[PDB]
RNA sequence: AAAAAUAACAACAAGAUCCAGCAGCAACGACACCGAACUAC
């Protein structure tokens, strides 16, 4: 009802291993590749994985162009 | 003391620079992170062994087509954070850009296009450039510093070339190229790094492929070390080893004073 | 859950591909086309399948006026 | 939304060009064309949706009589 | 839930308390709470302006006024 | 859920401990809590300050107070 | 259980790893957890605080950990 | 290239301004927008079509008491958005204040009360004067330039009015008018449009009823294209004609090298 | 003072959120109240009065053109 | 010191209990007895004197203004 | 003053990105728009006013000459 | 002027322990032989001589 | 009217002028005082009566060599008094200035060295504007208006120049110049006047020996009245005539409401 | 009120000692004196830094003088 | 304007008495008072050393002196 | 305790209550302070 576009997007996103680039509410722009997501969080890799919380981001933006069916 | 050592030298194929002695001649030297560019190859050769150097840690953002060009880096501490792509689309599709954030500084490893392959080629860099000038302009308000491995492909002035008369036709020195070069390094103000140390001629990295042309030494000076004046102060020494030469491009090595940390 | 005016109001701006500029709380702007909406996030096809969550939204200017249904 | 409803409602009929101002501090001179649970459709050249959880406050430019 | 805020504005509301709401990007609003319900306040000083609770952060009364 | 928000608070609030709430635009509130609820905490400095909770980035207790 | 944000928070606390929290104001909070819950965790760093999540952006732990 | 000719003129009255010919006149001449001070109309009259032209909008804010006051606004595209106030008592009641927004700019179609009526008239302008500097003051503050292309009713310097020596007491010129616009186009920085573009003479846009002052040339100054200093360097041309005289002032043609878009 | 008051007293008139970062690292938030030839004042809750000595640099949160 | 003066003055009369912090980093309590040029008094059960030009800020504690 | 005012007007008119290196151990970065006995004026995107009381050193990014 | 010239002489007549902390944290013990406008002498073990501007307060031991 | 009309006109080598024909078109083209620069002769050969024009004094001061520099000066009236002195060994020494004075004005000579000779040129014209500099701060305490015809050798803006892509590296317009000349019209407080009247581009005075650019009009504007804030508001016209040129510079005719005297 | 200072650090720039200014933050800097004021001193290690009097602790030169 | 820093530094340098200077920041240092001023001491050891006066904060003889 | 110097004043009744808004800062100087002396940011 509430997931049936954000979870699939995020489910290609993290398969396809693409590095996506997150954008937060603080004007923030956090650079690597998605590793796990859930209902209020997503798992990013880069250098080092850290945790960020999706009441924060705004806009995920693809590097590499994403194909979700 | 207090030094920070950085290589960038345009292989234009790992491969065929590491079974010349590339991979051997990096490690006996002393270096922190070596920014070299078009690897002609995808990320997962440069996993792979043959390619990594021990006590370096490897990252690479690849091309669309592994021979069309692709750049990796070789840090020697893990990075604050690594990021590929420059949000163009000739920049995130040919893989030409990969930023090493560190606790200040952050080294990247830029490839403009070749452009003497035709005239398409030089079509996508003037449009590459046209959008790297906004990048920078863009860029150069932030308070972080950068070091910038870029390979312009583009001469600076004159004295960067012998000869200039002659190569007034020749790619890489046409007049919106020397304009755009010398407006990176005006009012952007984004110094030099070579030239800003040793202000002598007859200093060149680019060579073409023709031997002649290397023992008359008519070369260009493609591989720049582009650094945002907060760090002109810091620059401490250049070189350019064309003894050994890898490939097409001669090594270009640096030493800064600027003490990476992580 | 219901939404007499979000849910149609988008689905006009869908289909019928008007150059929607989404201004986010942040305060930066956002041009290109709404490829799809959901009731946490909108898919806007400015060239890429970038991804702004609707917390992060503050206005959706359009750019042509659209009939409301 | 035993008050939010009836005021909006009321600045709609009322035609007052309001005043919103958002969370981020921009103003927005408009009218209210449509409200609903989560927007607020203005009406100032076109129709601008403004979200409920972005607006700080609405501010009627004329004096307005609650029902 | 939201046991303790309805008796805190029953008792401003009835005594015509001037409060200074603070709203979350730091701008002040200063005047006597008109009416409230759930999600919106109503402040009437030079101008009825409608405050959703979402963008307040603090409702000084600068007076000890407690039911 | 709030198994821990509530004895970090009820202790605070019957123990009587000097906090320091700080907001999500920077300004800092003092003073001893006098009654919290699931939408809204009451401060008693001099005046009765009432800070919401959607607003709050953190509450440090100048005290070392105990986690019962 | 059943998300991804509780064992990782779980694993956090039982390793007692230094992490980061960086807020949604752009400050950050250096010091280890101590223990979570809902719209809570706690920090123990040189003062005892408490975060209320939703003011959090990122949770930066200084070493690598596995879930 | 890019011309945006900006065209303001007070109607005195819309009824005068079409009995004259105003409307085809300005359709003929080409502009971006078009700003019509005093209009003497409530909005509903001027919903008439005979007052609509072909590829303008019609954008308008009746004052209070529809004879006292009134603006309109004509522009050739849809601007973002129209601001049809200002704030203090005056300017809401009497409606002599319109806004357009547009990319980087705004323009303003500003009226102050030309306080020639009476004394009490004198007051309001005095009033709405030193309102409208704490306006400015405040408005010195946002990115976005502004155009004010508002009949102020005070001229500036004796350039704007010949025998000032005779004018030294009559309304729009005294003293604290003078240094009010002095300090509006200096301490703020609001520099004008036609002191940049043509520092002559004569160049007066107001003229008495009195046929006498019209032959004789006599006239002021009252029309101002005020703009903000970031678009000072965007003026090109400004002349003031005469001959198609449609109300008591003339129209103010003004292009710039600014061009406008939604 | 040729440089000094025109800078102050143009913040004060303006009313910028001002930050002042002291000499020994620490930051103060605020509009400038009343600056004089030693001590400025603060127009916060509190209204702190800082020094002209313990002062490192006064940052104003938008941009400020000396008149 | 035009405001300076009336403002310690208004603060030394009311017995504002005010909150000195110094440029090192530790604060003192007390009200504000007496003040010259270059110290302060502070007397709160126990007396103290203060040098101005170690004094970093005075946080009047209490909306007091001159 | 008689390297002060030349040395800070040559740091101006040629608009050089100078480093201001405080005391507390913190730089600041960018031009020197304006400077008085007591102040300065640092450009870089924000027109903040240091102190000259509080700065330790000012390097210029570039050399310059006297 | 007014305030510590007499509050030194006070303090001085009594031969009261005067505690002076130092803008750098450190708490100096001893009792004021003699005051000037720059310099502070502390006399009780070793002989010092304080410079005023490093001085932050200077507490007495006991009510003076 | 009170019309005073001055000539600056470069030409690098008063023999070349003069044969070219520019004893008589000076002699017919009406003036007040012509601000003629680099004479490169000796006072004995401008003595020769050929030289002297009829109506207009003569003045020169050259340096130890003729053909090292030297300026020269006429004027219509006998000044009030000549002074062939400055100060500094960069100008003493060459003979680059000289100044004449009537009521309350002052008309000087300018003359920088070029700089294009070599490096040593480029470093004296560096010491010169660092010492111009100088007395020019020290100058504005006086109150008489200074009116400097100056061949400054240097572009200020970009209108000042065609392609300043290209010209970015060319001596003339390089960063610090640029610099100097903005810090002289601007902090200073001093004004050009051609500049302020023609807020144009494509008005230059200069063009290299090589036609080509002077087909294409590729030239820089190194010629100057630099007026005192106080004679900014005389300047009434300003023109370049290109056709009648004599030299590599073009005559710069500056046209005043002033209305000089003995 | 100079008449040890001046001398000293005259002393110091025309013999070219390269000297250590100990900052009172606990920096420690170097180079050769080129010019110094009555509130400001001027540093060449790498370029010309001025260091400001207040800021400045004490000068150890490298070579006895 | 003082009279009391004059001569217990001439004291101290006349006598040669092993002096230590504690600056602000936090250190120590040793040596004789070979010259003194209003803004600067000269300080004796492997090198001589000028530490300003603005920057010392306490001045301490190895053996106790008597004014004069 | 001293303008390395006013090509020169038809003249001194007189000096000791909210940005119609940036394709967005790998993060804000790490948040408003959390009381016997030890010499690189």
């Amino acid at each position: 009802k509430g997931h049936s576009l954000q979870d699939p997007y995020l489910n290609t996103l993290r398969k396809e291993r693409v590095p996506v680039s997150i954008y937060l509410v603080n004007g923030i722009k956090l650079q690597g590749q998605i590793e796990s997501f859930d209902q209020f969080v997503i798992l990013l890799k880069n250098t080092v994985s850290q945790m960020v919380y999706k009441h924060a981001i705004s806009t995920v933006v693809p590097s590499r162009p994403v194909r979700l069916p | 003391g207090p030094a920070m050592r950085i290589i960038s030298v345009n292989v234009n194929g790992i491969q065929a620079a590491a079974e010349r002695g590339l991979l051997s001649w990096l490690q006996a030297q002393n270096a922190d992170v070596i920014c070299l560019q078009d690897t002609r190859a995808s990320a997962f050769d440069l996993d792979d062994p043959s390619f990594q150097l021990d006590g370096y840690f490897l990252y690479a953002c690849d091309a669309e087509l592994p021979e069309q060009g692709g750049v990796a880096l070789y840090s020697r501490l893990q990075p604050k954070a690594v990021i590929s792509g420059l949000g163009f689309e000739t920049a995130d599709r040919y893989g030409r850009y990969l930023q090493a954030d560190f606790d200040k500084v952050s080294i990247a490893t830029l490839l403009l296009p070749s452009g003497q392959s035709g005239d398409e080629s030089l079509n996508q860099k003037f449009k590459f450039m046209d959008d790297f000038t906004h990048y920078l302009s863009k860029q150069r308000r932030k308070r972080r510093e950068y070091i910038y491995c870029g390979s312009l492909y583009v001469a600076h002035q004159k004295m960067d070339v012998k000869n200039w008369r002659e190569c007034q036709q020749m790619p890489g020195f046409l007049a919106p190229e020397r304009a755009w070069l010398d407006e990176v390094f005006g009012n952007l103000g984004y110094a030099d790094a070579l030239r800003e140390v040793s202000r002598e001629g007859d200093q060149f990295s680019w060579w073409p492929d023709s031997e002649q042309a290397e023992m008359l030494n008519l070369g260009w000076r493609f591989d720049y070390q582009v650094l945002t004046p907060g760090l002109r102060r810091f620059v401490r020494n250049a070189k350019l080893p064309r003894q050994p030469r890898f490939s097409q491009h001669a090594p270009l090595i640096v030493d800064y004073d600027w003490q990476l940390s992580i």
